[PDB]
RNA sequence: ACAGAG
DNA sequence: TCCAGCTCCACTTAA
DNA sequence: TTAAGTGGAGCTGGATGCTCTGT
């Protein structure tokens, strides 16, 4: 079989079929943040840090190209590996002490992974 | 053996005694055989290098004409005085009484 | 391996044709063309070899193997099977060698080198074994050939 | 329309010679040595504690080298020049002091200059007295400031440690066995434990072995003591076509005759085969985390990165029978170098660990028997371990060390004076691995692969015929680097982690797998994107400039190498057909408004490695660029090495020609230096009147042989003459050795020493 | 290439970011499911993660050889005991699920409910992987191997035995399990939705790509414990923090001999305060000839030894400093033989020279570049008082 | 001569194929007197020489071909009633390469040397087809043991002598005459001396031990000094013949 | 041999039976041509065969 | 064929029951009978032919009304069509023509 | 024990 | 680094 | 059924050029 690209997996989960779908994504080490109030030294920031709300906007440029603009800086979008083995979503809540429920929320098909721009990072200004 | 970088090395020395340069002889450049030519015949000698001899036992001029020209010689440690050697019976081995 | 005895014949061809172009324009009294001839020193590959055209340059009877990743030198694109990408040397030793011509040339140098180098080892245990079985034949008095027993 | 040329870029080449290459890499190894790896033996060795009564113990804070000294009669020190060692026949050497935290009872009795031995100096070295000198200034030491330094005194002779060839470490050879099968191998040096381990086929089943197992193992018996017990993910992660299938098939049928299906059992049969030095399942359970493919790291017994692994090494050699791609070891890129440095300190470490433990059994001793007094071990701090071990080493050249199962000879040289070029001829020289066990014929060979870093003609003609061999005038060889930002690079450039995946993303087309030194670092696809990212991230500095990246399509593998004893060679980038080098910055490196490693960071040259070069597209001369080039050479006649770069016109003769004269010119009588004079030696030649060449290479100029030059010009007439000229001899005239024409001066040594006895009596 | 489709917004919930986990099967395909699968139990150690799962095969489907599950069910179980058994019914009833993880820190993969023109991120709390357990064959071998037959320094921690004992300490917590057909599946999937305004401009994420890019490629060296001085040649064209400016003059002066005055504006820029740092140029270079050149206090103080090889010399600046007097006055220095008026070697005056100047036959040497205008910057006063201060350099000149 | 053979290259006795260990290796495979060496080749002359037609049937008769070189599939076929392994003959490249074998052959080259396979479980249901039923080997194996058959049943031998790993034809070049004699690179003379269209009386051996074996002791004297003289001769030197007649 | 620092042994016969034997047997002129193939290998040589 | 277990994931093997042939597990009561025909093909290669048909050999695929070769434009030429691997690949065709002062090959 | 020479 | 003898062990015939 | 003679596979012990010239 042949490769999806990452345009045509948003085209088809938007036009072709309504139904929603659970991605799984990477994103990288560290988000262009600040971790607000947490008591600190410039250390990595992730998205346990932020608060709720909108993050971002995700663009599908021409070409196929994709760009995830989380802030001042896009990073770019690109499909991952492409696994076929069952996966699935599950909740654990440990509602008591010592007894809690788990709920399967639904099965993962597809991978994305989230990297930075680094020739447009560098291209603002060179060393 | 094919060794004509000697050939042009006299040849490139020659014409640069005659006008005092030091011409070079690097790897996959150098100073080119067209050039140094024109050099040995502004001053009077033949573009090839070969002169015109004579023999100095007879008198009489070689038929030849003979290729002339500095070419830089190097002595090596290996002399005959550091390695003549003799033994006509001398000191003996004391295992084996042989040499 | 076709294309490898077309390409070698048509290299072996462009050396023989300028080879034999020198050896007509040559003056009597060139002083190698008298050697060759003589036979004292030299050959008419060695004439042709140093004025013409330096030959296909050869490692173990065949064009110089790969030894990167599907080519000769990076100077070369890969899979490329021209002549200069392989060893051939279209200069003399009068023209002078190019980078890349100058190390096939080496390459195939250096394999007499080593010859050399083995051909003691190689040979030298050999004559051994050959004298001590053979040392003890004499030609006897009533024309035959005894052993020592 | 041609295009165009930048003639000037030779200059970038003196630049380079300023800072690199040309007995510098000789220098940058012992500095390294000094000034950062003996503090790392330290520190993993900074405590030592008597196991017979506790809570005392000995502390090392910091560790100095210092500067020469020499120690005398009534205890008088005084700084030495390294000229007065050759004359007395003395050890150019500096005190290693260390300072201590001990305890006297009060439990913090500090030392801050202990003595605990000497360290030999390399000359023209950070410690050395010569270093920074000017010529006016040498003239008092009675040195040379054309003398190339990189070797050690040891009493009174001048010995180079060579530079020694070597295989990379961690790098899974494919490669054939003398039965005609095909196996593999991965030898796993760390630096606790070196090891081999193979992968077998010896009945069309695969089998691992090791030394540690008195019989070689099924291999889907170690996935399942790895605790991968399905054998569905076995087969997933060794690959999912069909002929890979197939040919893994009879060994599946192996463990399933015995009653091999749980971790525990796997365990179990494992420690049934181990040779004895809990037993059958700790004694197997801890091989494997330790000792089998010890290279690759189990953080918490968990075996999932190993597995990865194994899996990588049985596939290839799957692929290996369909067609005989078997790997070479004469590839360059696969070779490594060890220089002065590098084998210094593991002499180090070996008898800083032997001084150790001798302090330890002194204690071990005194402690639970002598007296209340609580001793000091500073009575106790025998320097000789130290400086004994060091000086014998050098000496003698064995390098027998018992902790690293080493037993090398032959290490050291002395240094040759014939002339110049022997000295510095020696300083560039590379010692082969199999050192003349036989005539094999194999990498004797002139390699492809050297082209620029390793001399093409210089190798002696002899028994040593391409075994020792020299280095190029324009070569790099690496340090060991810091690892840490290349792998937080990495993880950004879309890595993903080999532990969320299966086998089988392994065995598609469109996934590649990322190494680092041999450690599996992820899976990746876009492989192009990467490479092209990393190498902008080295080009601007982020990354330093000798971290190698390439791409083998065959295999589907991105390496990237870090590690110290690889050839770089500097090339000059081409973007779109056009050399980044343009003429206005030739122009301002002759003035100096900058200089070569301005060059490196605006991304104008980049050093390339014999690994990465197997990917670029390299243009010899501007002319020959085409639309898909990606370097440019800098200088060809940098092809040729040093003894080489004597010969006029080397491209108009036959190779074998070029051999002989760099033997030869090593053997040239001339002149030694400036203070040669000054100088006894065990056997000198001088020339009375040394000319210089008439015909000069630019390589005659970088190294200053026009300075001191070993030679005369020779009016030669080419003609036969006499008869008594028939095989290479030559007359000479009479008139022209009368006047001085190779006259030259032999000098001889002669040596005696009085001593005095231990009994009061002397020679006289 | 423009946004020409699907700009779609991304929204971020927390509700479940102590919750979500991520459990895959490697070796059960996509398309067979545990969704119609009777499952009996669920047990976690919260900390440690560590899920286990036991689900029910049935027995008269026809997939069961009901021959051979007797013969494994009675290997494992003593054959009537029943207080304690992995298999309540004579047959082979359940499959235990054991996992491992995957990874320590799960901090940079979220899970993405796609909807029709937003996306949802929410972060996952684990990814573990889970494989079915060959733990009953082990314990059918446990019951029938019983049928049949001041210390010196430790490292616990680097052994099985004692890291397993720390594993034990954590008791099990047990999970009802809710399928993905159950009400509770539908309901819960909704707190991955966030609820939010459509449009939001986010108080975090504020950051520049210069200052992200230095955030994830961290500088090597927070501070160095020598400071570099600068007389080592370090790089002129990289502007270092530590130097000041004024002194990035004076390493250049020292490699660039002679240099033109529009060079400054050129390699500096407009930004600097290209008229007050005159006072501070004034002490390291001084205009002749058109170009600024080196003043002598840079390359030798007064005990420097000899730079080069034959006989030794001392230093003499004013040596020096009367060669470039000379060069302010006349047009060059012009004649054969000053290494006789100025007493010192040839050696030295024709090495001096060799750094600022060519060679034309006989006259000495030539300026080598050409005569830029001197009145390029707007300073009058300068060019009345540079003969003022070259007139006490002569005056001192005079002395010798 | 042996420090003067520069172990050249360029031999392959004519025929640009079949390459032969010449210089001193040779030399010194010939005085060890080694019961194998390396590259051995046997030449056979064909004695109905006249056209290619005729050498390409007993080229046939002594070049190895296998089972599976010769099937267009092999298949497992699994049936609720039994489980048997399938092969299908490719009766056009059988037709057009002149082989002599058919099912009812490939059912004598198989029962030899196959772990114990029974005649009774090996059925010829058609000129094409043959199927070899399975039986447990009854020894360190499983039932199972098809996977064993589906890698290793193409690699038997149905035809030709299995000493020899491949035959060529040779042409001469001479005016006067064209005929083919035929090379074998393999080691059993006996077997190449008796098939049918061989003429054994004029086919010889490189191998001193081969000749010795098949045709005594005063053959393989004459073919030491065969073979010492031809490598001596290509090599440019000269020797002789006493100096090698007393040798052997 | 070659004349290019080439060395070489001599062995001086202390004997008049080993004199004999060497002159007769061994001599020059009694081995103008190789015991191999019957050639002469004493003869012209480079500057006089040109 | 390798065919694993959807229970724990062992190899099975083929073993007879009492009704059918099964595929059967050696860990876990799953087996699986075979109900109808199933197969697996291995599809070997086969000799080279090229020297093979060389030199007049016994072809046979002329036909009455057959093409004539596009050079000569007589019918005095072979053609055939043959597997040159496994019988999966699609045939190729390959024609040769032999004429008075006329020797080509063509494709 | 290493380097040389032929 | 390459190569002959010596000994152990399965594998048919034969009584 | 087993006594026995002979195949095939692994272990073991042997060998690998001639000299001077120096430290
Ligand atoms: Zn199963
Ligand atoms: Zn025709």
């Amino acid at each position: 079989l042949p490769k999806d690209v990452s345009v045509a997996e948003l085209l088809r989960e938007l036009s072709l079929t309504k139904e929603e779908e659970l991605l799984f994504l990477q994103l990288p080490d560290t988000l262009p943040g600040q971790p607000p109030t947490q008591d600190i030294a410039e250390n990595a920031c992730t998205l346990a840090d932020l608060t709720e709300g909108q993050v971002g906007k995700l663009l599908i440029r021409k070409s196929g190209r994709v760009q995830l603009l989380l802030g001042k800086v896009t990073l770019d979008v690109t499909m991952g590996t492409a696994c076929s083995f069952l996966q699935e979503l599950v909740s654990v809540g440990l509602g008591d002490s010592r007894t809690g429920e788990m709920t399967v929320l639904g099965h993962v098909k597809h991978k994305l992974v989230c990297s930075p721009d680094f020739e447009s990072l560098l291209d603002h200004k060179h060393r | 053996r094919m060794t004509v970088g000697k050939l042009i090395e006299l040849l490139a020395g020659k014409a640069g005694v005659l006008d005092g340069r030091f011409h070079y002889g690097t790897a996959f450049g150098g100073s080119k055989v067209k050039d140094v030519c024109e050099d040995l015949v502004r001053h009077g000698y033949n573009y090839l290098g070969k002169d015109y001899v004579t023999s100095g036992i007879t008198g009489e001029p070689l038929e030849a004409y003979i290729y002339f020209g500095p070419v830089y010689y190097q002595k090596l440690k290996h002399m005959v005085l550091d390695k003549m050697h003799a033994r006509a019976r001398g000191p003996r081995a004391v295992l084996t009484r042989q040499p | 391996e076709t294309l490898e005895a077309l390409i070698l014949k048509e290299l072996s061809v462009i050396r023989d044709h300028a080879g034999s172009a020198c050896l007509r324009e040559l003056d009597k009294s060139n002083s190698p063309l008298t050697m060759a001839l003589c036979g004292s020193k030299g050959s008419f590959i060695n004439i042709s070899q140093m004025i013409a055209c330096v030959g296909q340059q050869a490692i173990s009877g065949s064009r110089v193997p790969d030894g990167f990743e599907n080519r000769s030198l990076p100077h070369f694109e890969k899979h490329s099977k021209l002549p200069a990408a392989k060893g051939f040397v279209a200069n003399s030793f009068y023209s002078g060698l190019t980078p890349t011509e100058f190390f096939f040339h080496t390459m195939a140098g250096r394999e007499g080198l080593v010859d050399t180098a083995v051909k003691t080892a190689e040979t030298g245990y050999m004559q051994r074994r050959l004298v001590k079985s053979l040392e003890d034949l004499c030609s006897q008095y009533d024309l035959t050939v005894r052993s020592s027993t | 329309a041609p295009i165009p040329t930048v003639e000037e870029k030779w200059r970038l080449l003196p630049a380079f010679l300023k800072v690199k290459g040309l007995v510098k890499q000789h220098i940058d190894s012992f500095n390294y040595f000094i000034n950062v790896e003996i503090k790392k033996i330290m520190k993993a060795n900074e405590k030592v504690t008597s196991d017979a009564d506790p809570m005392w113990y000995l502390k090392y804070l910091n560790i100095y080298v210092g500067l020469p000294d020499v120690e005398e009669s009534f205890n008088v020190t005084r700084p030495v020049s390294p000229h007065e060692c050759r004359l007395r026949d003395m050890t150019y050497s500096a005190p290693i002091t260390v300072d201590i935290e001990y305890t006297r009872g009060s439990q913090r009795i500090i030392r801050n200059a202990l003595p605990i031995g000497r360290m030999p100096i390399m000359l023209r070295s950070s410690n050395c007295v010569l270093t920074g000198k000017t010529p006016a200034e040498f003239a008092k030491l009675n040195e040379c400031p054309l003398d190339p330094g990189g070797y050690f005194i040891v009493k009174g002779v001048e010995k180079v440690i060579l530079i020694q060839e070597q295989l990379s470490k961690n790098r899974i050879i494919v490669e054939a066995d003398r039965k005609g099968a095909v196996g593999a191998s991965v030898t796993s040096s760390t630096h606790e434990k070196k090891s081999r381990t193979n992968m077998a086929v010896k009945q069309g089943r695969f089998y691992l072995r090791h030394n540690t197992l008195s019989e070689d193992i099924p291999i889907v018996i170690i996935f399942k003591a790895m605790g991968v017990e399905s054998d569905q993910e076995i087969v997933q992660m060794i690959g999912t076509e069909e002929h890979v299938m197939a040919a893994f098939g009879p060994s599946l049928e192996e463990c399933q005759k015995a009653q091999i299906f749980t971790q525990m059992q796997a365990l179990k049969y494992i420690g049934n085969k181990v040779r004895r030095q809990k037993t059958k399942i700790e004694e197997a359970r801890e091989l494997l985390a330790s000792t089998i493919l010890t290279h690759v790291p189990v953080k918490e017994f968990n075996f999932r990165a190993k597995c990865i692994y194994t899996a990588v090494m049985v596939r290839r050699v799957i692929l290996a029978q369909g067609d005989n791609k078997v790997d070479d070891r004469d590839y360059y890129g696969n070779k490594r170098l060890e220089l002065a440095g590098q084998l210094l300190s593991l002499l180090f470490e070996d008898l800083f660990k032997k001084f150790n433990s001798e302090m330890k059994k002194i204690a071990d001793q005194v402690i639970p028997k002598q007296r209340a007094a609580q001793f000091d071990v500073v009575k106790h701090m025998r320097q000789d371990q130290i400086t004994n071990g060091m000086v014998n080493a050098i000496s003698t050249g064995n390098w027998s060390l018992k902790r690293f199962k080493m037993d090398r000879q032959g290490v050291t040289q002395v240094l040759s004076r014939l002339s110049y070029i022997s000295a510095l001829g020696m300083m560039t020289r590379i010692s082969s691995q199999f050192e003349k066990t036989r005539k094999v014929s194999g990498p004797r060979s002139l390699q492809p692969s050297q082209w620029g870093m390793l001399c093409p003609s210089d190798t002696p003609e002899g028994e040593a015929c391409g075994l020792v061999k020299n280095l190029a005038l324009m070569t790099h060889i690496t340090t060991d680097m810091e690892d840490g930002p290349i792998v937080k690079l990495a993880s950004n450039l879309g890595v993903e982690d080999v532990n969320l995946l299966c086998g089988e993303e392994l065995s598609y087309p469109n996934v590649f797998l990322v190494f680092l030194n041999g450690n599996i670092l992820g899976v990746i696809r876009d492989h192009k994107k990467l490479v092209n990212t990393f190498r902008l991230m080295r080009r601007a500095g982020y990354i330093n400039e000798f971290v190698s990246i390439s791409t083998n399509l065959t295999d589907r593998c991105v390496y990237i190498s870090s590690d110290g004893g690889r050839l770089c060679r500097p090339y000059i980038i081409v973007k779109k057909q056009k050399p980044a080098v343009t003429n206005k910055h030739m122009e301002e490196l002759a003035q100096g408004y900058r200089n070569f490693e301005d060059f490196l960071h605006e991304s104008l040259v980049e050093y390339l490695d014999v690994n990465e070069e197997n990917d670029c597209n390299i243009a010899l001369y501007e002319h020959t660029i085409n639309k898909d080039t990606t370097h440019l050479e800098i200088e060809p006649f940098t092809l040729l090495g040093v003894c080489a770069g004597l010969i006029p016109y080397p491209h108009h003769n036959q190779s074998p020609r070029n051999t002989y004269q760099c033997a030869m010119g090593k053997q040239a009588m001339g002149t030694i230096g400036y203070n040669q004079r000054n100088r006894i030696d065990t056997l000198m030649y001088l020339l009375a009147y040394p000319q210089k060449p008439m015909v000069k290479t630019k390589t005659i100029e970088l190294i200053e042989f026009e300075k001191l030059p070993a030679g005369q010009n020779a009016t030669v007439a080419v003609m036969s003459y006499s008869g008594y000229d028939i095989e290479d001899a030559l007359v000479l005239n009479k008139a022209s050795l009368d006047r001085g024409f190779g006259r030259c001066l032999v000098y001889k040594n002669a040596k005696c020493t009085l001593k005095r006895y231990t009994n009061q009596t002397f020679d006289k | 290439d423009d946004p020409v489709v699907q700009e779609i917004d991304v929204y971020l919930a927390k509700s479940l970011a102590e919750k979500l986990y991520l459990f895959q099967y490697p070796v059960r395909p996509a398309s067979m499911t545990y969704d119609d699968i009777p499952h009996l139990s669920a047990k976690i150690k919260p900390k440690q993660q560590k899920v286990e799962l036991e689900m029910a095969i049935d027995t008269l489907n026809p997939n069961y050889c009901r021959s051979k599950g007797e013969q494994i069910a009675l290997n494992v179980d003593g054959a009537c005991a029943d207080e304690t058994s992995t298999y309540s019914s004579k047959l082979m009833d359940k499959q235990t699920f054991c996992s491992s993880q995957t990874t320590s820190n799960t901090s940079r993969y979220a899970a993405a409910l796609y909807r029709q023109g937003e996306l949802h991120l929410t972060p996952l709390h684990g990814i573990l992987q889970l494989r079915p357990s060959f733990s009953y064959l082990d314990k059918a071998d446990a019951k029938h191997r019983e049928r049949e037959a001041e210390q010196a320094r430790q490292r616990r921690v680097q052994s099985y035995e004692f890291l397993q004992k720390k594993h034990a300490e954590e008791p099990w917590v047990h999970l009802h399990y809710y399928g993905l057909r159950d009400s509770r599946s539908e309901h819960e999937r909704q707190y991955l939705l966030c609820p939010g305004s459509s449009g939001v401009e986010n108080t975090e994420l504020v950051k520049s790509p210069s200052e992200y890019l230095m955030m994830l490629m961290p500088p090597s060296q927070e501070e160095e414990k020598d400071k570099p001085v600068a007389p080592s040649n370090v790089l002129s064209m990289a502007q270092l923090r530590t130097l000041p400016l004024a002194d990035q003059i004076k390493i250049l002066m020292k490699n660039v001999k002679v240099m033109p005055f529009a060079n400054l504006m050129s390699l500096l820029g407009p930004s600097i305060d290209s008229v007050a740092v005159l006072r501070g140029i004034q002490k390291v270079a001084m205009l002749v000839q058109g170009n600024w050149v080196v003043k002598s206090d840079i390359l030798y103080p007064k005990d420097s030894s000899s730079p080069h090889s034959g006989v030794p010399a001392e230093v003499l600046c004013r040596g020096r400093d009367f060669v470039m007097w000379k060069f302010t006055q006349s047009r060059w220095v012009v004649r054969k033989e000053v290494a006789t008026v100025t007493k010192l070697c040839a050696e030295d005056v024709k090495d001096f020279l060799e750094h600022m100047a060519v060679v034309r036959i006989n006259k000495g040497w030539e300026f080598i570049l050409p005569y830029d205008g001197e009145f390029i910057k707007k300073h009058p006063d300068v060019v009345q008082r540079q003969h003022m201060l070259w007139t006490g350099i002569q005056a001192k000149l005079e002395k010798v | 001569p042996g420090t003067q053979m520069t172990l050249k290259t360029f031999h392959f006795a004519g025929v640009a194929s079949m390459n032969i260990t010449l210089g001193v290796p040779r030399i010194k495979e010939i005085i060890n007197a080694s019961k194998a060496i390396s590259t051995p080749i046997i030449t056979a002359q064909l004695d109905k020489d006249d056209d290619a037609d005729y050498a390409r049937l007993v080229k046939g008769r002594i070049e190895k071909t296998l089972l599976g070189e010769i099937s267009e599939y092999i298949e497992e076929v699994f049936l609720p009633d039994d489980c048997f392994i399938l092969v299908k003959l490719s009766l056009e490249r059988i037709r057009l390469l002149r082989l002599e074998v058919n099912a009812e052959t490939v059912r004598y080259s198989i029962c030899t040397s196959k772990l114990r396979v029974k005649p009774g479980d090996v059925a010829v249901h058609g000129e094409a087809v043959v199927c070899v039923t399975p039986r447990e080997n009854s020894k360190s194996s499983m039932y199972y043991v098809l996977q064993f058959l589906k890698e290793d049943l193409p690699k038997v031998v149905v035809q030709g002598i299995p000493e020899v790993s491949r035959a060529v034809i040779h042409i001469d070049e001479q005016s006067g005459k064209e005929k083919y004699k035929l090379l074998v690179e393999g080691d059993n003379l006996r077997a190449v001396m008796a098939t049918h269209g061989v003429k054994g009386t004029r086919t010889t051996s490189n191998n001193t031990y081969e000749v010795e074996k098949t045709l005594g002791i005063e053959a393989a004297r004459t073919t030491i000094i065969n073979e010492i003289q031809y490598t001596m001769v290509n090599h440019g030197m000269s020797i002789d013949r006493r100096h090698v007649m007393l040798l052997s | 041999a070659d004349f290019d620092g080439d060395e070489m042994n001599l062995h001086l016969p202390q004997t008049e039976e080993a004199k004999a034997e060497a002159l007769v047997l061994m001599g020059t002129k009694a081995n103008l041509v190789t015991p191999r193939n019957g050639e002469p290998l004493i003869a012209a040589i480079q500057d006089f065969l040109t | 064929m390798l065919l694993f277990c959807p229970g724990c994931g062992n190899g099975l093997i083929v073993e007879e029951g009492q009704r059918c042939h099964r595929f059967s597990c050696n860990t876990c009561p799953y087996v699986h009978n075979i109900t109808r025909k199933v197969t697996n093909r291995k599809y070997p290669k086969l000799k080279e032919v090229d020297d093979v048909l060389g030199g007049a050999a016994a072809w046979e695929n002329v036909d009455s009304t057959a093409e004539s070769c596009p050079k000569c434009e007589h019918p005095r030429a072979y053609f055939m069509q043959l597997q040159t691997r496994s019988a999966d690949e699609p045939m190729t065709t390959f024609y040769k023509c032999c004429n008075a002062q006329c020797g080509h090959r063509w494709r």
